[PDB]
């Protein structure tokens, strides 16, 4: 089976950052840079 | 939305007359939002720039770029005149409709904070 | 930054806005240009979004 | 891959001419805010209203001063003014300058003023002042056709060297409030639904201005036709 | 003091790019007209992609082509970056078909010319052919519009074919810019400005008139008010 990245799937980081996947937005609803693109992923700061 | 902007441009300087102190900031000599004293009162230059009538028109004013929420500012709110920001406003309004009971909503909040 | 410039666009409004709220926050200094605020801003990793 | 849409209802739901509420459902993913936001920014700045620009009162220099006799300062009453609603039945007309003289022991309602062709006053019960015995109001107040928000000191219109310039709230809209809920219909998921909120002061319905809010964005997209 | 009707100008590269000004513009009408329809050239514009492959001798996705280099899965991944241009209006589907063999790396150009059909990027590599190596393909390519996974529509032409993700969007990215204008004594208004890159399938201009065309089309939608029965 080929399993693409669902929501409850779990990412992390080499920095001890982990968090499950709770929302996948379409491309028009993410932040953008002035040049039109988007960012891949939002990470909250409160968890710094 | 409820913190309030200080600002160290004005520096608490002395005003007579308003108008003076409207002036002042209108040549980039004293800041909004910072602590002044005009006549013998402590206030500061947004006080008195801008009083609203009411919630609606000060957020109004917010929406067109007028003032933030952050804003130190007059508003009419149920028969007071008050200076606070229309952030705080805001949270009382939220908190209002919430519950839909103004007068509890009013005494329940602590706006000065 | 410098690809914008060529391509024939200036600085934003949006961007102008966002530059008065970094100014306010003590990020960048006040006095400079729209580009060199922009700059500070970038240096300290953060871009207008 | 294949795909039907049936095409969303509008539904409306209103009291008086002062609130309305407004669900555009379903549609297609992402449609709601793409709708919802544009109209919530004319709703707000592009809808044509009333305003007090300038006032002017006898004996009174400027803004913070006082009125002996009576009670509210000029501040007060500025503020009151403010919430006066007018509405200008001819299209033609662009501005009105409204006179106000009364004395003693009376309370000031926007009643009090001296009626002009084609001006309906829609809050007649709006409290101006209120004046002591001896106390004497006289007052004309300048009233422009406009748009959005306009701050006393942007405007600086003085008829004369002691009128006072007054923040112009010319938008008949109060506040405009939207909110995107997921729904479904059938198995579809991810649908969109728009739920709309409006208040208007009354000159103008919500339904009125949401209307003029559609046509002005149409209009825009007009603009792309020739180069 | 009523503002009207904009000078719109149009600046074009190849069928790749674009940027088109609208100028002068009421204050904050930058954002309201650039916005929704950057959200819609985002998302709402049709357009083509591969969703299926068969492949001669293989059975699904996870299996390796003797005398080819690349496996099934990377060469599926190479056919997704595949721009094909309809030049009819009225055809929703094309195979296109592959036949190569002998040492060489197959790129998107040796595909079967098919009428009313061009290839976009013909310089796409597709794979790396050895001394004996041997690929036929059948590629399905439909009209669609949005992203559509191969789980989703499970498109097979035969047997043994191979469902692809679709991603149907013809546009590559969209940004706006907004700057100061002023027109006579008026300040503070809008000069908008909407970049648009696309893969050429549609040019950016097409891009911009069905993404107006689909905003307009909304805007229709509040014609027909309806009396709320919750009461
Ligand atoms: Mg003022
Ligand atoms: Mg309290």
């Amino acid at each position: 089976q080929k399993r693409k990245l669902q929501v409850g799937d779990k990412l992390a980081n080499r920095h001890g950052n982990k968090g499950v996947v709770a929302k996948i937005l379409p491309v028009e609803d993410m932040p953008h840079l002035p040049d039109g693109t988007p960012v891949d992923v939002i990470l909250n700061p409160l968890g710094v | 939305i409820t913190q309030v902007r200080k600002e160290k441009k004005g520096a608490g300087l002395e005003f007579a007359t308003p108008e003076e102190a409207l002036a002042a900031h209108e040549r980039g000599e004293v800041a909004l939002n910072a602590p002044i004293k005009v006549a013998g009162r402590e206030t500061s230059v947004g006080r008195l720039k801008y009083v609203f009538a009411n919630p609606d028109e000060a957020l109004l004013a917010v929406a067109h770029g007028i003032v933030d929420l952050q804003d130190v500012v007059t508003v009419r709110y149920m028969g007071k005149r008050l200076e606070t920001s229309p952030g705080r406003i805001l949270f009382a309004r939220i908190v209002a409709e919430a519950v839909e009971d103004e007068k509890v909503a009013w005494e329940l909040i602590q706006l000065d904070v | 930054f410098g690809k914008r410039k060529g391509e024939g666009f200036g600085v934003d409004k949006r961007e102008v806005e966002v530059l008065r709220r970094a100014e306010k926050l003590g990020l960048v200094t006040p006095g400079k240009t729209p580009e060199e605020q922009l700059k500070e801003l970038f240096l300290q990793g953060k871009v207008v979004l | 891959l294949d795909s039907k849409l049936k095409a969303p209802v509008f539904t409306v739901r209103t009291q008086g001419r002062e609130y309305g509420e407004f669900v555009l459902e379903p549609l297609e993913r992402g449609f709601g805010v793409t709708l919802g936001n544009p109209l919530r920014r004319i709703l707000l700045s592009s809808i044509p209203g009333t305003a007090v620009t300038s006032v002017y009162i006898e004996d009174v220099l400027h803004e913070f001063s006082t009125i002996p006799g009576v009670k509210e300062d000029v501040v007060e009453i500025i503020l009151n003014l403010k919430e006066l609603v007018v509405r200008f039945l001819n299209p033609s007309l662009q501005t009105v300058t409204l006179l106000l003289k009364a004395e003693g022991p009376k309370e000031v309602k926007a009643r009090d003023f001296l009626p002009v062709a084609d001006v309906e006053i829609m809050n007649p019960d709006l409290h101006i002042a209120t004046l002591e015995e001896g106390g004497r109001l006289n007052m004309e107040v300048r009233v422009d056709r406009g748009v959005g928000y306009v701050p006393a000191e942007k405007h600086g219109i003085k008829d004369r060297i002691n009128a006072i310039p007054v923040d112009a709230v010319f938008s008949p809209v109060r506040r405009v409030a939207f909110q995107v809920e997921d729904t479904r219909l059938g198995q579809r998921t991810d649908l969109d639904k728009l739920t709309l909120r409006i208040w208007t002061d009354g000159s103008v319905t919500p339904l009125e201005a949401l209307n003029q809010a559609v046509e002005i964005l149409r209009e825009h997209l007009t603009y792309f036709s020739n180069p």
